[PDB]
């Protein structure tokens, strides 16, 4: 197989030694074994070919695999390899190095067999098997997709070994009129005919011979006999009486306009309903020539023609040359006036290139199955709170959106992250920036599926994590700043709503906490919103969103979820201790996040991303707001409180247990809250400072920052060598941001007495193992123990602290190699 | 040089041109066409 590599020059046997293999695995009476076989040759074979030669085994796949028997699982794994393989030769716009790139009709084939599958997984009953072979297959091919391919024959009907019935073009009769027109096309054609012998230098004769270059029956329409007066016109009665039995209305509204004399059409254009139903013409056409085909594969017995396939899987110069009857026909149609209605969806989409994108059609599926959600969902809680029933009338479609859709959302979300969050301005992804609708249909699925989970989590079971995390991925690759500014009033109400609700459950979580409603609430909390409440807070803190999205009600919203969790942290109980950590790290996200300094409130009527300042005072008189910022809840301390308060710990030297609530909840949110605000307030870069410019509305410089880093170190210290202090490594985590700005001082004053005393300590222990390994026997294995556990806790603290000083090197690595410093040395020497 | 003290100069790096007695002389890609020999092995272009 290897060497079939890079075969372009024998593509055509290439080709037909993949059909004929595909067919060897599609034949009956064949053994496991030799199936197995066959099976495993054409997916070696599939894997070294190149992607642009596979186009044609892909054209009888995707005819294939959409009904979903047993013989498709063996496509199903091929085309999941092949996808996965070659994605970047579909999804790339530069294409796939050295391989070319994709073409419209592999793109539109690749759709076409996403869709089929989709459908038909959809609409089967619930099979082990089979979803655990298609949902790789179809996350494969939604990742070769591109987001924003535009399908160009797209038809709104979308209707449809193979069937090849015409229609009952016979059986309809053919109005007089119509007639007239057959004639006139029927002498039309003999000239265009006459014409295309003339090209081929052929003229009149008495027979049909090559060497003679001549016709017997070329003689003028008027003498042209009356037996091939009506072969001509046959074809021309059998598309008329197709149209008619398709009910489309023709009607001669406009008055019609030897050597051969064709009139010429080209100048006649079709518009898109008149190519449409050329396009339909031609799909007739080939469904007679199929039939007769049939016909003669009926007769011998055996085989299968190689252009059996439908009409729209036929690639585009298969179906121009039938499409160019059918085109001439209406061509001259309307050239005679002849106009068809039919009335079509198709107008009524019209060319709606952004509602033709993939992505688009993709998210309103998810939608809709979002409302199936709602639905299946409300019944599986009633039926569970009362009155239980094993019917579960909803049972196909809980195992279709648990095992499909949520694997499904999470893989395409993950791989078109940037595609959604690319803006016209500047644009993350590769290539291509998603649609407004399609980033308000994302927020929209994002809102639904939350609301679905909300209080549900049990209901979901073993579910709850996929859910969770398809939560995660959309919360990362939702674009709220554009949402919120032009976005419709519906999905703009629905993300509020998912923040106040948010609030409200943190806040019933809350006083629970401080004493199956409780217990639901807590559960749901702690397993799905403060993950997804901090992904979502982290997104918009990373993207800058906050100044945009955290505005008013959203602001509000906020504000309760922030103060409700510091109101949280003073209580003390088992439960607090042990939810501290994700409550810690989902307020530092949240402080990241807010655009108002909720630390300082008395500078606040600068802040122009403030409730009080957007809103008037007669609004927020409507809304439960306090009439001063000061007591939109009055619990937090001020900044330089809290900057004080953490200083007087830090040289008490009291150890964790004196402080839970600090170091856990209170210190991160300072590290969150400090680079933030310092960028906005004083002593930060000048870029509008030539314009005017209002006073900061913070007040935090480099020594706050400097100050924080100092205590938070001098608390590390004082809990330097504890037992167990699993806080340590999330301290030195949410400390790193604030590292870059220490001031030169911070060296002598915190870090070499710092690492002095892990120095000593690491002499000191290193000591001990050596005095150790001098005893020998159960001297030995006593006391090895206990170094180990020394040494296990002095590299905790190392790994504490380590990555602090590892960023403060970096910031000042510059400055003392330029002037040399016996700090940076004596550092060095420990 | 402006940063091969900060990095670089303790890693044991030397400049290009350190002990080089006259400025290093380069070569630029001129935009003139010429008239060249096809080559011997041009992908695309045979002369026989």
């Amino acid at each position: 197989a290897p060497l079939f590599a890079g075969t372009e020059h024998r593509a055509i046997m290439v080709d037909s030694m993949l059909h004929t293999v595909y067919r060897l695995s599609r034949g009956r009476s064949l053994t496991k074994a030799q199936r197995d076989v066959i099976e495993d040759c054409l997916m070696a074979l599939c894997r070294y070919i190149r992607p642009s030669m596979l186009q044609h085994l892909l054209r009888r796949l995707v005819f294939d695999v959409p009904i979903l028997n047993e013989f498709a699982k063996m496509p199903l794994k091929l085309l999941t390899n092949h996808y996965e393989r070659c994605w970047k030769y579909y999804c790339l716009p530069t294409g796939w190095a050295n391989f070319g790139v994709t073409s419209e009709e592999e793109l539109h084939l690749t759709r076409k067999l996403f869709w089929g599958i989709f459908d038909s997984l959809a609409h089967k009953k619930y099979d082990q098997e089979l979803y655990r072979i298609a949902m790789p297959c179809l996350c494969a091919i939604a990742g070769a997709l591109p987001p924003d391919y535009v399908d160009a024959s797209y038809s709104s009907k979308t209707e449809k070994n193979f069937d090849p019935r015409p229609v009952e073009t016979l059986n309809v009769i053919i109005p007089e009129k119509l007639d007239s027109f057959i004639n006139k096309f029927a002498e039309y054609t003999h000239e265009k005919w006459a014409f295309d012998k003339i090209q081929n230098n052929w003229s009149y004769g008495e027979n049909i011979d090559e060497e003679l270059k001549t016709h017997p029956m070329l003689r003028p329409y008027k003498t042209f006999s009356e037996k091939d007066k009506e072969i001509y016109r046959w074809p021309i009665k059998e598309s008329l009486k197709a149209m008619i039995a398709w009910e489309w209305t023709v009607e001669k509204a406009r008055e019609g306009e030897y050597n051969p004399q064709p009139p010429d059409l080209s100048v006649v254009t079709l518009s898109r309903e008149l190519q449409a139903m050329a396009e339909q013409l031609a799909e007739n056409y080939h469904n007679t020539w199929g039939r007769k085909k049939k016909q003669e594969l009926e007769a011998k017995g055996g085989g299968s023609h190689p252009l059996l396939v439908p009409y729209d899987t036929l690639t585009a110069k298969e179906k121009a040359r039938d499409r160019e009857k059918a085109q001439e026909l209406l061509k001259f149609l309307q050239m005679n006036g002849y106009a068809v209605t039919r009335g079509l969806k198709d107008m009524e989409l019209d060319t709606s290139s952004i509602e033709k994108r993939f992505a688009f059609g993709f998210l309103q599926q998810l939608l809709r199955w979002m409302d199936i959600s709602q639905e299946f969902i409300a019944h599986l809680e009633a039926v569970v709170s009362s009155g239980r029933v094993e019917k579960s009338p909803h049972e196909q479609e809980i195992k279709f959106f648990a095992k499909i859709l949520l694997p499904l959302i999470n893989q395409y979300f993950t791989n078109h992250c940037l595609y959604f969050l690319s803006t016209p301005a500047k644009v993350l992804g590769s290539g291509g920036h998603a649609s407004n609708k399609e980033k308000e249909m994302i927020t929209s699925l994002f809102c639904k599926l939350a609301a679905l989970v909300r209080h549900r989590v049990s209901l979901f079971g073993t579910d709850a994590p996929a859910v969770v995390n398809c939560l995660h991925i959309l919360a990362r690759s939702l674009d709220a700043r554009t949402v919120m500014k032009s976005g419709p009033e519906i999905v703009k109400a629905g993300l509020r709503s998912f923040f106040e609700s948010a609030s409200e459950d943190i806040e019933k979580m809350v006083e629970n906490l401080r004493l199956k409603g409780v217990g639901q609430n807590l559960t749901y909390t702690t397993v799905a919103l403060l993950p997804v409440l901090t992904t979502l807070f982290q997104h918009i803190a990373q993207h800058q969103f906050g100044d945009d999205v955290i505005l008013d009600d959203v602001q509000v919203s906020c504000y309760r979820t922030l103060c409700s969790i510091y109101s949280l942290g003073t209580t003390r109980n088992p439960y607090v201790e042990k939810l501290r950590p994700a409550l810690g790290e989902c307020l530092a996200r949240l402080a990241a996040a807010m655009p108002v300094a909720f630390l300082e409130p008395e500078l606040n009527e600068y802040n122009a991303c403030s409730v009080y300042t957007t809103k008037s005072p007669r609004e927020r008189a409507i809304l439960g707001l306090p009439n001063s910022v000061e007591e939109m809840c009055p619990d937090i301390p001020v900044l330089e409180r809290l900057m004080a308060e953490i200083g007087g710990l830090a040289e008490s030297g009291a150890r964790y247990t004196e402080m839970p609530h600090v170091i856990e909840i209170t210190l991160p949110m300072l590290c969150s809250y400090l680079p933030r605000w310092w960028e906005r307030g004083p002593e930060a870069p000048p870029p509008a400072l030539p314009a005017g410019a209002p006073p900061p509305c913070t007040a935090v410089t480099s020594d706050h920052l400097n100050s924080l880093l100092g205590n938070i170190l001098r608390i590390i210290v004082n809990n330097l060598g504890i037992d167990e202090a699993s806080w340590m490594k999330r301290l030195a985590v949410f400390a790193q941001p604030i590292v870059s700005r220490a001031r030169p001082e911070l060296l002598r004053s915190h870090f070499i007495p710092t690492i002095g005393r892990l120095r000593k300590r690491a002499g000191k222990v290193v000591a001990e193992e050596e005095q150790l390994r001098l005893e020998a026997k159960a001297e030995a294995e006593e006391g090895e123990l206990l170094v180990r556990d020394e040494f296990s806790v002095l590299c905790r603290d190392l790994y504490a602290l380590y990555p602090l000083l590892i960023r403060y090197v970096d910031n000042n690595r510059a400055h003392w190699l330029t002037e040399p410093n016996p700090n940076a040395e004596e550092l060095f020497r420990m | 040089l402006r940063f091969f003290a900060i990095c670089g100069l303790q890693e044991g790096f030397e400049p290009f041109a350190i002990n080089m007695q006259r400025p290093v002389t380069t070569w630029f890609s001129k935009s003139l066409p010429q008239f060249e020999p096809v080559p011997l092995e041009h992908p695309h272009y045979e002369v026989a």
